[PDB]
């Protein structure tokens, strides 16, 4: 491969991101529910 | 007579150059080099190739988009003549938006244009600093370019971005026009009463003139002891030569002090940094600080005084 | 109708190359589209809808 | 309401603050080489008085070289290197007289540290200034003549031989040095691409350093093949004593 | 005092006027029959500069003197005087003085000459500072000799020649329009700009990040090529950077000389050359 | 009218630098064309069609 | 030519293009409620 | 032996597959242009 | 999504990718906070609850 | 009237950068007369034919 | 031959050549004469 | 002349021609830059008619 | 000096003569249209 | 009256160089005095003779 992980060790990169990149976008939706009982933009 | 080193008489060839191969994560170089006789005549004859990854990608695509929206609103404002457009470019430009408008964003008829294209040179400038941060990590290199390519970023952003939001009005900005950039600059220091007297365009000049100055002095410097190998300074640095002992002296017996081969490059990263920190500052305070720097100055004790030859009555006044 | 050795483009064009330009060309489509429109009629941030907040105070 | 101290004010002071601090830090990078300084104060104290100045003298750096090629340190103690010369006179400030016949002499535009016995390296390791001979990978840029064949001359227009080679940088592509096979003794020496002119037309090579009768004693390569920093400077500097030693006008004065 | 490395360069002779009798260093500066005729001029012009101080434009008495380092100004002539010597109180001190500059100035330079040739080095320096000095001259002597005046030259003052310049300037209603100028500080900004560079670049390979020994050519030249796709090299750097200090001072003196000796409308009017051509 | 051995045009020209350039005229290109008509009366996003949408 | 060889290459266009489409669905349904919010012909 | 590096047999297949695309890319430009000149004809 | 999409990891390098995401994240961060200050909706200005400079 | 010998031109000049050469000369002369055409009278985009499409919504 | 062709390839490649040229310009005749009816200029 | 033909072996054709092919198509474009430029002009001219009037 | 032989540079000279007549003479037809259309003498 | 060895003029001037720096002067030449021409009461473009053309519109 390019980068040099293994097979196995992209998996396990692939598992932590996603799952950290969920919990980084559930933020993202609560800022923005609390963004819209404040100040409704649409 | 003596060769001056000034044009290269004799060029010799060898298969190009790819680089210093890069750590694992940096993209491949694109480019096929090519070799110029001419450019060799000064120079290195060697074009290409170029380094190409995301940071660089998106810097060009924002910068392409910011440099056409600047265009097509040029030809636009001769209704699309192309021959107009060659006769008055250089009076042409691209307008910031009125007044009227303050910070908000205006419409695209009328100032909308200048914003975007404020927006996507300003990004397009970031990721390129970024890209000359990465250059140097993949080569083991300490950051030097950057710091100084961030001091020039400071002066530009000062200038379109954060006095104008400081002022509240993007009318306050600079319009992108070769001829027009100049008018903002003549108007800008008579709106605020000579920009002769702000001291911080002073020092701004002086650090200008000294990079002249010094690079003057240094440029030739080098070539003059170029025949002692004087121009390959990483080793005039770590093993001193009598390139590096002649230069020194030429100096230390001219004006009774000297520099080293590695420390008269320390003089000249400052002085040329020092140029755009200083101008960022005076542009910064004029107009948010001090409204008419002659009156400033006057307050601060340093503007001469002239006998009266002319004077004028003020019919404000009668 | 797309071709079934369409496939074979990889074979032409850098793969990672292609990926690192398109998300490039979107970034800067996507700024640029929201721009264009914030300079029309079509501006949804300073229409007053579905109130001016700055006449609330 | 009204105040005499302003931003502008506050703020250009503080700029002097920084500047007269930058001024002090490079003037402590300019004294990485060359000092503590000799002086007759430093004589008659018997060593116990170092002129330095002001600033005084940083700490030590460290340069670490490639290819383990070791560690340069700055400043560094540098052991005195005898001068050889007499003074012209004893007074201070007087200048010095080459023993000897000046173009041998080591001193004056003849003179030149003792610099490492050993070749710059590319990157990759090799010795950087080499002969076309040796980097066959090497090559002419057509629209320019080749000087291998060309003819030297001195400052007096005499042959003093023909170019026999052209040594390349590797590193970066230029010509360096070209190669001279002196007409007198048959001895190959190397000729600094700064000295010389080229007259293409004729295919000479012209050198107004030095005479023709001159070229016999260039310093010689310990090695053909690769070239050491120490013979580089040693090199370089015999032609140098020229500009001042070669012939009786270029002494001085004009009037 | 010497550098730890100086005594063995400190050769008899190279001098172009005065051999023996002036050659010799105090302390670190060599002096030489140019040392000595060029500090004669600088003190004496120095010291008028300072009398010009003390009795100010009319007489030490008046509210007009001031030792103000901002305010002092020493002014030319009158351009009634035209290319005659006016009295020393109305302008000829300032003729005097510049007089001394000149000498001093050309005297610096031809001292340089002198070490370049104790050196056994090339005549850069020298020949570049030329162009500073023929700057000057072309500010005081020619562009003031082509319009008839010496009073044409610009004020000693720190903040009175800027009075000068900007008066000059606006003569010509918009002096950005100079061609000359506009060319002129296109070198002095490029000139900024790649000596930036060439002092980052030398720095950053001498001083590379912790652990990494010292980098070579080769990263010099990949480094630039990486970010510009091509790289001018180590040697050309020089050769370019002098090239554009140079330049800059050069067109600057094109750029002077050219207003009012050579144009004397307003200097955005000049391009109607190109509006007007028959082309559009 | 084309000619039955114009595929023979790769052996000619490389098909690699074809293409790139290909999709980097179109999107430029039609950049272009989206500018030129927003400045023009044909303009689909200042229109207030169907609606004016900036509410007083 | 790239190096990739003949499977990597059906293997690599698979996922593209099942990237791409599910990029272009959001795009779709973006476009989706942006006109039932504020339709623009 | 060609100047691109291709084999006859490739440069068909390549030829092929390149006129398909552009007539597929062509197909989505003249509907574009329907829909534009139905909502808004401009000759 | 694909099951092979993790493969991604073989062709991008995973710390370049997720250093180049923080910081695109934190520009857009600071790019967007600017446009919502300079329209209608900025809360900085806005005297919501109330003007303190009005109070002295 | 051609030459028979004409095919010879490109014994003489490179067909390849012949080729990129006329793309990218027709390609900027396309463009530049498009846009001459339009800074004139003969403007057929702002010239609001058949109707001005401005007009229906001010 | 300066270019590298043969004989017969650059017989192949005028042929070839010409075509297309007269192709496009036949497409610029007919562009042409829709523009003259819709817009004559002269 | 009857050995103008020579001129081919002192002035390389290749250039020649690229050097007129170059020089062509710039004096045709100023040419036509030229005249456009004056009464002459026969786009702007409103003949036979004008197209704007039309539209207004 | 150019490379070419004699008969090279006559064949080539043939050609080119040819070629440029043929352009001459459609510049000349131009010219007679234009000065039909709209005669500036 | 030419004189009959000045043929020779050829032996000490390239005549290739010659040939293409006058046609790149001659080429130069005539394009400055066509715009000089041009620039002056001659002008033969924008005199409106034999008629002035944008009067016909
Ligand atoms: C709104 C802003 C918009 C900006 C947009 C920019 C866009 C880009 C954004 C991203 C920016 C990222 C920044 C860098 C990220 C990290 C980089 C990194 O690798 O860090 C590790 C880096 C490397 O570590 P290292 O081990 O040192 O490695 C060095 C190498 O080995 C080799 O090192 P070396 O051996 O070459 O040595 C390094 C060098 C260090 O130089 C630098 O690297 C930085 C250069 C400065 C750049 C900024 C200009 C500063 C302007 C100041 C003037 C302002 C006027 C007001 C004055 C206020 C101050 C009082 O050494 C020196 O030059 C010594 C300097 C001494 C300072 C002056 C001396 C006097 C100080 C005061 C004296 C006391 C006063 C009273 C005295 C009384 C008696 C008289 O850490 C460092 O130590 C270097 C620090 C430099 C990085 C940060 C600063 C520069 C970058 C930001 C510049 C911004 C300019 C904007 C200014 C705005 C106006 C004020
Ligand atoms: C203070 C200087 C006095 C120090 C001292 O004790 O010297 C005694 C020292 C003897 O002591 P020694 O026993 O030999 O000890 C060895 C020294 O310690 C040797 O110690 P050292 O090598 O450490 O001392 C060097 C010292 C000695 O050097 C000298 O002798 C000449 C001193 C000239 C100083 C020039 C300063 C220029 C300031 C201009 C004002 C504007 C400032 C900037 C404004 C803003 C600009 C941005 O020079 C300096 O310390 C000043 C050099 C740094 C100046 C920095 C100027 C920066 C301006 C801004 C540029 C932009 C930078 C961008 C970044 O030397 C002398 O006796 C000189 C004799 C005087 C001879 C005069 C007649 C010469 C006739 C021929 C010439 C005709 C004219
Ligand atoms: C009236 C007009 C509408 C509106 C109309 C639209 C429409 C219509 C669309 C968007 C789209 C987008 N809008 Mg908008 N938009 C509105 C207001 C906003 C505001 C704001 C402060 O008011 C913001 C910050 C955004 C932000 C965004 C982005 C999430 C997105 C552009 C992404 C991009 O360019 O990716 C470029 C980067 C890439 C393409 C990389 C590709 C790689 C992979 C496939 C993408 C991973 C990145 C990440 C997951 C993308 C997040 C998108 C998902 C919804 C999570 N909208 C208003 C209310 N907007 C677009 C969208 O949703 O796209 C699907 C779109 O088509
Ligand atoms: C009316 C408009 C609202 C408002 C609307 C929003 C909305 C809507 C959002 C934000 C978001 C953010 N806003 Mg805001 N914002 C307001 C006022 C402010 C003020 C201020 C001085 O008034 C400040 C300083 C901030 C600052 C911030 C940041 C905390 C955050 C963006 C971080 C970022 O770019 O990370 C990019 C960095 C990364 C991706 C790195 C990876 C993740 C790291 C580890 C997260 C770091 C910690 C994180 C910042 C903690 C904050 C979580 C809180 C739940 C907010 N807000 C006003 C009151 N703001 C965003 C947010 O909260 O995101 C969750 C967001 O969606
Ligand atoms: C009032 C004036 C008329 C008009 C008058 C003309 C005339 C007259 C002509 C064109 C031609 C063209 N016009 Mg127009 N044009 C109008 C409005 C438009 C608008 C618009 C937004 O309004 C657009 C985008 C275009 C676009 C175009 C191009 C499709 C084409 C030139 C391409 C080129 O330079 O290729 C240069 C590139 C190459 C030579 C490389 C090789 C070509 C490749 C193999 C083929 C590419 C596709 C090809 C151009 C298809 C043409 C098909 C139809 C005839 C349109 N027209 C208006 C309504 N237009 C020209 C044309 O049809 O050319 C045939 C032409 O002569
Ligand atoms: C009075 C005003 C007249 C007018 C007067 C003239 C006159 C008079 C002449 C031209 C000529 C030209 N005009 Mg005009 N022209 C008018 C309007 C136009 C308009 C327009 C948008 O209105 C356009 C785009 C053109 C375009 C052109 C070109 C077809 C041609 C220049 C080619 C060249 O420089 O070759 C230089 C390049 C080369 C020599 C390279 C070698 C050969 C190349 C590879 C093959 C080129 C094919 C050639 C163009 C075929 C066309 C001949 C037809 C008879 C037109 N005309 C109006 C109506 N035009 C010239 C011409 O017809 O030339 C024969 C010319 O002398
Ligand atoms: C040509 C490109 C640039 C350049 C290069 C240049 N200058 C040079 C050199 C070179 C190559 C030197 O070798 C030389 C040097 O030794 O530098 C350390 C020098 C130098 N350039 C200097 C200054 C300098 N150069 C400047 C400009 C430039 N120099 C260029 C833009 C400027 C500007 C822009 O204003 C000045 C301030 C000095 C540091 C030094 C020359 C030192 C010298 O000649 O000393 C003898 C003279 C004195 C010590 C003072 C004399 C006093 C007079 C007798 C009375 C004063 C009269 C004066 C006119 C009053 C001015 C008053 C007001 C204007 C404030
Ligand atoms: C001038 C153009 C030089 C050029 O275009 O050189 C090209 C290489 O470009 C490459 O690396 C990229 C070359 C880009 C660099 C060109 C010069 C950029 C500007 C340098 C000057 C400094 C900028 C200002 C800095 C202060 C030529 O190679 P290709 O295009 O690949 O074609 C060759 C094919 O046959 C491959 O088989
Ligand atoms: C038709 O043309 C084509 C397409 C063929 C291409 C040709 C293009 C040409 C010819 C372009 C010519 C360009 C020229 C001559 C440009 C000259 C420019 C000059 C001299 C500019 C000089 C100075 C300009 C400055 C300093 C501008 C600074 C502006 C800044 C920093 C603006 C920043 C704006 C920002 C960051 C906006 C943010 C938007 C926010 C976030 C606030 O939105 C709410
Ligand atoms: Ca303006
Ligand atoms: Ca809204
Ligand atoms: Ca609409
Ligand atoms: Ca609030
Ligand atoms: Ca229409
Ligand atoms: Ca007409
Ligand atoms: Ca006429
Ligand atoms: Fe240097």
């Amino acid at each position: 491969s390019l980068t040099g992980l293994t097979d196995d060790e992209a998996k396990e990169f692939h598992a932590i991101f996603m799952q950290s990149m969920y919990a980084w976008f559930g933020l993202v939706v609560i800022a923005h529910l609390l963004a819209w009982l404040y100040r409704p933009w649409l | 007579p003596e060769y001056q080193n000034i044009f290269t008489a004799v060029q010799v060839r060898a298969p190009a150059y790819p680089g210093v191969p890069l750590p694992k994560g940096n993209l491949p170089r694109i480019g096929r080099p090519i070799f110029s006789y001419w450019l060799g005549k000064i120079g290195d004859a060697q074009i290409g190739p170029i380094y190409l990854g995301l940071t660089g990608t998106l810097s060009i695509f924002f910068g392409l988009v910011a440099i056409s929206i600047i265009g097509f609103n040029m030809l636009a404002s001769v209704h699309w003549d192309v021959f107009q457009f060659l006769k008055h470019f250089f009076w042409l430009g691209l307008e910031p938006p009125p007044p009227q408008y303050g910070l908000r964003i205006p419409p695209l008829s009328e100032g909308g244009w200048w914003l975007m294209a404020g927006l996507f040179l300003t990004l397009s400038i970031l990721l390129w600093w970024v890209r000359t941060y990465k250059r140097a990590e993949a080569l083991g290199m300490s950051q030097h370019l950057s710091w100084a390519f961030a001091a020039a970023i400071f002066f530009y952003l000062v200038l379109g971005f954060i006095r104008p939001v400081m002022m509240g009005s993007w009318a306050k900005a600079v319009p992108f026009g070769i001829f027009p950039h100049l008018d903002w600059t003549a108007a800008f220091s008579i709106r605020y009463g000579n920009l002769y007297y702000n001291p911080f365009h002073m020092l701004s000049i002086a650090f200008l003139y000294g990079s002249a100055l010094l690079f003057a002095m240094h440029g030739a410097t080098i070539l003059s002891v170029s025949r002692f190998g004087g121009d390959r300074e990483i080793d005039q640095i770590t093993h001193r030569g009598t390139a590096a002992e002649r230069a020194a002296l030429f100096w230390r017996w001219t004006m009774g002090f000297n520099v080293t081969m590695e420390s008269i490059h320390r003089w000249a990263w400052w002085c040329a940094v020092l140029t755009v920190i200083t101008a960022g500052i005076g542009i910064l305070l004029s107009g948010t600080v001090v409204d008419n720097w002659y009156l400033w100055a006057v307050k601060h004790g340093m503007a001469p005084a002239y006998p009266e030859v002319v004077t004028a009555v003020n019919p404000y006044e009668t | 109708t797309m071709n079934a050795n369409l496939y074979k483009i990889w074979l032409i064009l850098d793969p990672r190359r292609v990926l690192v330009s398109i998300v490039a060309f979107q970034i800067v489509l996507g700024l640029l589209i929201h721009m264009i429109v914030l300079s029309t009629d079509l501006n949804w941030l300073d229409d007053n809808i579905p109130v001016s907040y700055q006449a609330l105070g | 309401i009204t105040h005499y101290i302003d931003a502008a004010q506050i703020t250009i002071w503080a700029f002097w603050l920084f500047f007269f601090g930058l001024i002090i830090y490079l003037r402590r990078e300019d004294k990485r080489e060359g000092y503590p300084l000799d002086s007759d104060r430093t004589e008659r104290s018997g060593g116990r008085v170092k002129v330095v100045g002001f600033p005084d003298l940083p700490d030590p750096k460290t340069f670490v070289l490639p290819h383990n090629g070791g560690t340069v340190v700055a400043p560094r103690v540098e052991a005195p290197v005898a001068v050889n010369a007499t003074p012209f006179s004893p007074a201070p400030g007087s200048p010095l007289v080459p023993n000897g016949d000046p173009m041998l002499s080591g001193f004056g535009p003849a003179a030149s540290p003792d610099r490492p016995k050993h070749c710059d390296l590319t990157f990759e390791g090799l010795p950087k200034i080499v002969p076309m001979r040796v980097a066959k990978e090497f090559s002419i840029a057509e629209g320019d003549p080749d000087p291998r064949g060309m003819t030297v001359v001195g400052l007096d227009g005499e042959v003093a031989g023909t170019v026999s080679d052209v040594w390349v940088d590797r590193s970066e592509p230029q010509i360096r040095y070209l190669e001279v096979e002196v007409a007198a003794n048959k001895k190959k020496v190397l000729l600094p691409i700064g000295f010389s002119r080229f007259d293409k037309k004729a295919r000479k090579v012209k050198v107004d350093a030095i005479k023709a009768a001159h070229f016999a004693n260039v310093p010689t390569l310990s090695n053909p093949d690769q070239v050491t920093l120490y013979e580089e400077d040693k090199v370089c500097a015999y032609y140098a004593g020229g500009k001042l030693y070669a012939t009786a006008e270029r002494a001085g004065p004009l009037l | 005092a010497m550098l730890s490395f100086e005594k063995k360069y400190r050769v008899r002779g190279g001098t172009l006027i005065g051999g023996d009798l002036f050659d010799f260093w105090v302390g670190p500066f060599y002096v030489g029959f140019f040392g000595v005729v060029g500090f004669c001029f600088t003190l004496l012009g120095v010291l008028l500069i300072v009398w010009g101080a003390t009795i100010g434009p009319t007489g030490p008495t008046s509210d007009l003197q001031t030792y103000n380092l901002w305010r002092i100004s020493i002014a030319p002539p009158d351009l009634s005087y035209g290319l005659r010597m006016a009295p020393l109180t109305e302008g000829g001190l300032w003729q005097i003085i510049t007089i001394c500059a000149a000498g001093a100035f050309i005297s610096w330079a031809l001292r340089e000459v002198e070490i370049c040739r104790k050196l056994g080095i090339g005549f850069h320096v020298p020949f570049a500072f030329s162009f500073a000095i023929g700057a000057y001259l072309v500010l005081v002597f020619v562009r003031p000799l082509l319009m008839g005046a010496w009073g044409h030259g610009f004020p000693y003052g720190i903040l009175s020649h800027l009075d000068w310049v900007s008066n000059v300037g606006y003569q010509f209603l918009h002096f950005h329009y100079n061609p000359a100028h506009m060319l002129a500080i296109s070198f002095f900004f490029t000139n900024c700009l790649a000596l930036s560079m060439h002092g980052s670049l030398i720095l950053s390979v001498t001083n590379p990040q912790k652990g990494e020994p010292v980098k070579t050519s080769e990263h010099e030249n990949t480094f630039f090529r990486d970010i510009v796709g091509y790289s001018i090299g180590a040697l050309a750097i020089h050769r370019l950077g002098l090239f554009l200090a140079l330049s800059a001072a050069f067109w600057s003196a094109v750029c002077i000389l050219i207003s009012g000796p050579f144009w004397t409308r307003g200097w955005p009017e000049w391009w109607n050359w190109w509006l007007e051509l028959p082309l559009w």
